[PDB]
């Protein structure tokens, strides 16, 4: 579930 | 034997020795051409462009693809060159000449099956295939079988669609016996695959996809596997929204939901719903089997994502009916059916090649002049390839008669980036990526378009968004960079039509870039190191004129991964200039994929690269790519 | 729901509940011939005769013979036997209530596949398929696995050749690589048998043949094994000459050696030697494939040897052109060809049921005309079956409707001869088999010139040894044992033909000796004890006789594979008469095959028992059974 | 080779 840190 | 013609003389007499068969290496027709034209064609040879290539680039042909006799090598690469120039043009000699100059001159090249086939006597020149499951039974499921067996005869890859096909325990007329599903007759095509690679699509609301996404799986209990073919999903949009949602994902067997495959946005959305409703399949949670798909894909970099709404919303071949699948590389988007078996035919341009030092002394442009020009003769030799190409399947020639796609490429974006001293993410590359595309994307129209005035429009032209003046940019409603004059065009276009239903399809491109000594494609350097062991030659130079390119590096750079960030000695712009593809956010790699987007009629294939990957960033990345519009949201995964 | 019509009405008009679908069980056919004479047919079954079937036969019906409805049990027996006589007799109600009393009495039965299907809306009736692979391409075979598929979906075995295809290494047009030759490909008829059993047929001048013969082999090196296929060998006589020389034999691949498969004895010999002279294949020497056959042989018990020479030499369907194989359980030996798969129609006597016990006290007699009459009867039901059946392919529709070869048989010998107290290597057992076989002959002979003269003779007659008056036996130059009349015989069917090409084949019995207590068709009792557990009944009847049916028996006989040589109390006569298959000369068994083949059309099934297996014992027990003359060798070697 | 007892 959604870690933007990509 | 140095000389063309005799060269040709050699492989079109050969016989093989083992066996008394007469065994010709070149097809009649290019031998006579060769013979009636020696001359013109063998001083229009320049032997000097065979030290162009470098060591392991000249080695990658010879490995493989210079003609050989005894096992002895029979063609010197111009001859190569010469024979694919005339395989493809046939008795345009000037055409010809003109194609021979630029591919020995290394402005572009053509896919490899190209580079084996172009005149010699079956030239199957087309670089893969994309097909449809003939129908949901015995007879439809070996049909398609033989098809794919024909296919894989002449090699080239390919996609096949397998969303009709009923699942597990579904039901059978006149028996007792229930359905199997999909596995076991993925094994079937495993095994026909292996005796003669393959993508599979399918759609996520299918019962079987559980199994299906974990086909590349290492833990293999026996009988459920199935390896050399990639899954890839064919996503809609709703799977999408109910995962962000947290909500529900029914799967359901074709048989008991059909047409779900034959449909895509609202008209799927409103279809699917009322399946829903009626309790006709099995719903989940959303996210079990989005947990799933990640989880596969983090193991085995599959399945491929390709998003189902956005390649038939914005395609040009949207008036045919449903797009079914992408291809095996996920860079193809046309139309398949029972008796249409799409066809790619790829090239690629040479992004370095276009680059200019000039009147100073460190200004460097970019001639987008002759890139413009470059894309029009590519455009030319893939509408010849067509026309010339020799069709394994009666299927696939009908498609490509009919609609006439084109897939045009790229290489060396990331050598032109770093050769113009440009960051993979500053703003100034993000400029190019830009420029690069619309240029390519008008060329090939604006060729495409003379076509049409010669040679009329493709069959299928009339009804199609281009008829209509609606160009791919305009489906992504954006207004076009602006370089090219996009008005003149769409109104030639609108009157005249255009003589190819799409023309872009930026691709893997393996060995054919190798031979040219530049980057895969379209992404960046995974590495400044390959491999013997060779050090990325932008970043070699660099280091020698900085006399650190002392032991301190050599060894350094390849227990580093080839990565330069961290070593002490090297200044920051070097290490701005030379990231490793694993040092670069996906969120710029992805940016710069969705603005190149508007310029690609069909799609691209979007390598995705993650660090210290986990399920939380794995998701961001899809849906990022997802609501960016892409097409193609991924296919490789590479991790670690 | 008892009565016969209401359980019509019932599996008529059954509908799948967990899907909706109308799924009748009857045909619209036999449905309304039901409903059109409910009284006559509902009145006509005798419902004593269920309790006339053994335990464990009775529940081989129910466990899979009797239709079911939810799970649930939908036929009595007799519902079953009455449906099957309709399914074959269709509107000829004198003759459907005639086959229903034989086959309630236990005079005959019809093999599985006409029991389940028998009057149903897809009624395969028919017991095999024999399959000639149609070209040496990949259009060639792909065409024969899809028909395959579709002949394997409505299961019933299947007996493919594959003499036409070429071997490893062998030359391919317009490409560079090598053939990969029949390993591979059976391993795709390998995967189709698993994703919808198989036997295939090799000659052994194949040079893949040393691979193919080790089809079934336990130390399954990955790759070149391949599993439920069952490997035959089709041995020209060749072969078995040069083997006992200790000469050479010499591998082709049928591209270099083109034809071998099309042409038999004098015309095969000249055609092969012209080919070793000429240099195009691999000598070696004969024993070194003799020795690898027998070694598979022992570990395996295959591949089945069948003779080319024999099948074809004494075949009434020689004037079709040349037979290439024989089927799966090696009694079947007819024409097949790329557009023509030839069908197997079964159905066996029950030997026993005309034993009958008259004016006296313990004479036995034998009544040879209720047999005759039988078997005419039998004839005719296949006949029937011919055109009443559903063709699962159209290939198997031209072959049975063109020569109409029916396959007669028999169950029960080694009971009939224990009854009767004679010993299985008896005089008169020898005697018995040569009239039974004699008399069935005769029966299906004059039967099928009945026909003949009713609708004509079968397409192709004109021309056949039997048009010729060559007889069966003829082609072995015997003369007939004499029991019947052959001279009328002849010049009947010299005048008005025959309706079937063949008619005899005694076959391999299984689950349909089973329900009507019976012991595998021709072969001896492979024990005194099967299992549960129970003991031959006739054995069993004698030893209570004695009073010795002491636990000193029950035990013994278990821990002595149901042996009764050796036991310290039992009379010399029970001993001779129950001997074990293991306790029989193999020669004897080979003998009384001999003794009866001549009254065989086709061939039959003859498995094979050795004891202390050696490798000189299995050659002496192939040349002995080869120089006898019979078409089958061996079909399982059974051993240890 | 050729035992004939079988």
């Amino acid at each position: 579930n959604f870690d933007d840190d990509f | 034997t140095k000389q063309f013609s005799k060269v040709v003389e050699d492989l079109y007499r050969y016989v093989n020795a083992a066996t008394g068969k007469p065994a010709p290496m070149i097809s009649d027709d290019v031998y006579n051409i060769v013979m009636e034209n020696k001359d013109k064609l063998n001083s229009a040879i320049v032997y000097d462009r065979d030290f162009q290539y470098s060591y392991f680039g000249f080695k990658t042909l010879e490995r493989s693809y210079l003609l050989r006799i005894n096992g002895q090598v029979a063609e010197r690469p111009q001859h190569l060159i010469m024979r694919v120039a005339l395989g493809i043009h046939g008795r345009d000699i000037e055409a010809a000449l003109e194609t021979y100059n630029l591919m020995s001159l290394k402005y572009f090249t053509h896919a490899s099956p190209t580079l084996f086939n172009a005149g010699t006597p079956k030239p199957q020149m087309s670089s893969c295939f994309l097909v449809a499951m003939k129908e949901d039974s015995i007879e439809g499921i070996y049909d398609t079988l033989k098809e794919c067996a024909l296919i894989s005869k002449t090699a080239g890859g390919i996609g096949l669609h397998i969303h009709n096909i009923r699942s597990t325990g579904s039901y059978i007329a006149g028996t007792n016996g229930t359905s199997n599903g999909l596995i076991p007759m993925i094994r079937v095509f495993n095994n026909t695959a292996r005796y003669v690679a393959f993508a599979l699509y399918l759609e996520p609301w299918h019962a079987d996809i559980f199994d299906f996404i974990d086909i590349r799986k290492n833990h293999g209990k026996e009988e459920i596997r199935a390896r050399d073919l990639f899954p890839a999903l064919w996503i809609p949009d709703l799977f999408m929204k109910r995962v962000e949602e947290n909500g529900t994902w029914t799967l359901f067997s074709p048989t008991s939901a059909p047409g779900l495959s034959d449909c895509y946005g609202d008209e799927f959305e409103a279809l699917y719903t009322r399946y829903e409703k009626e309790g006709r399949g099995k719903t989940i949670k959303a996210q079990k089997l989005w947990y799933s798909i990640l989880e596969a894909q983090t193991e085995t970099g599959t399945p491929f994502v390709v998003y189902k709404d956005a390649c038939n919303r914005k395609s040009n071949q949207k008036n045919l009916g449903v797009i079914k699948s992408s291809n095996l590389c996920c860079e193809i988007v046309e139309y398949s059916a029972p008796d249409e078996t799409a066809v790619c035919n790829l090239a690629s341009v040479a992004l370095p090649a276009f680059i200019e030092t000039s009147e100073d002394g460190k200004t460097s442009t970019y001639n987008f002049k002759k890139l413009h020009e470059i894309a029009k003769v590519v455009t030319r030799n893939l509408n010849r390839v067509i026309d010339r190409n020799y069709y394994p399947v009666e299927e696939a020639r009908k498609s490509n008669m009919r609609h006439r796609p084109i897939a045009l490429g790229v290489q060396g974006l990331a050598d032109t980036f770093m050769l113009l001293r440009l960051p993979f993410d500053s703003e100034e590359a993000r400029l190019l990526n830009i420029q690069i595309f619309e240029t390519i994307y008008h060329a090939s129209m604006e060729a495409s378009c003379e076509l049409a005035q010669k040679d009329g429009p493709y069959e299928t032209f009339q009804g199609s968004p281009a008829s209509q003046g609606i160009l791919q940019f305009d489906m992504w409603d954006q207004k076009p960079y602006g370089m090219w004059d996009w008005d003149t065009l769409r109104k030639d276009i609108m009157k005249h039509g255009v003589r190819n239903s799409l023309t872009m399809a930026p691709m893997p491109t393996a060995s054919t870039s190798q031979i040219l000594g530049y980057n895969e494609c379209f992404e960046p350097v995974t590495s400044n190191m390959y491999s013997f062991q060779v050090v990325n030659p932008y970043l070699l130079r660099d280091l020698v004129d900085l006399g650190i390119w002392d032991e301190g590096m050599k060894q350094y750079l390849i227990t580093q991964n080839g990565s330069i960030q961290g070593l002490p000695n090297v200044p920051q712009e070097l290490k701005d200039l030379y990231k490793t593809v694993w040092e670069i956010s996906q969120k710029t790699i992805i940016n710069m994929a969705a603005d190149r987007s508007v310029y690609i009629d069909q799609s691209h294939s979007l390598n995705l690269f993650l660090r210290a990957p986990t399920m939380g960033k794995l998701t961001s990345m899809h849906f990022y790519g997802w609501k960016k519009g892409l097409k193609t949201g991924m296919y490789y995964l590479r991790t670690q």
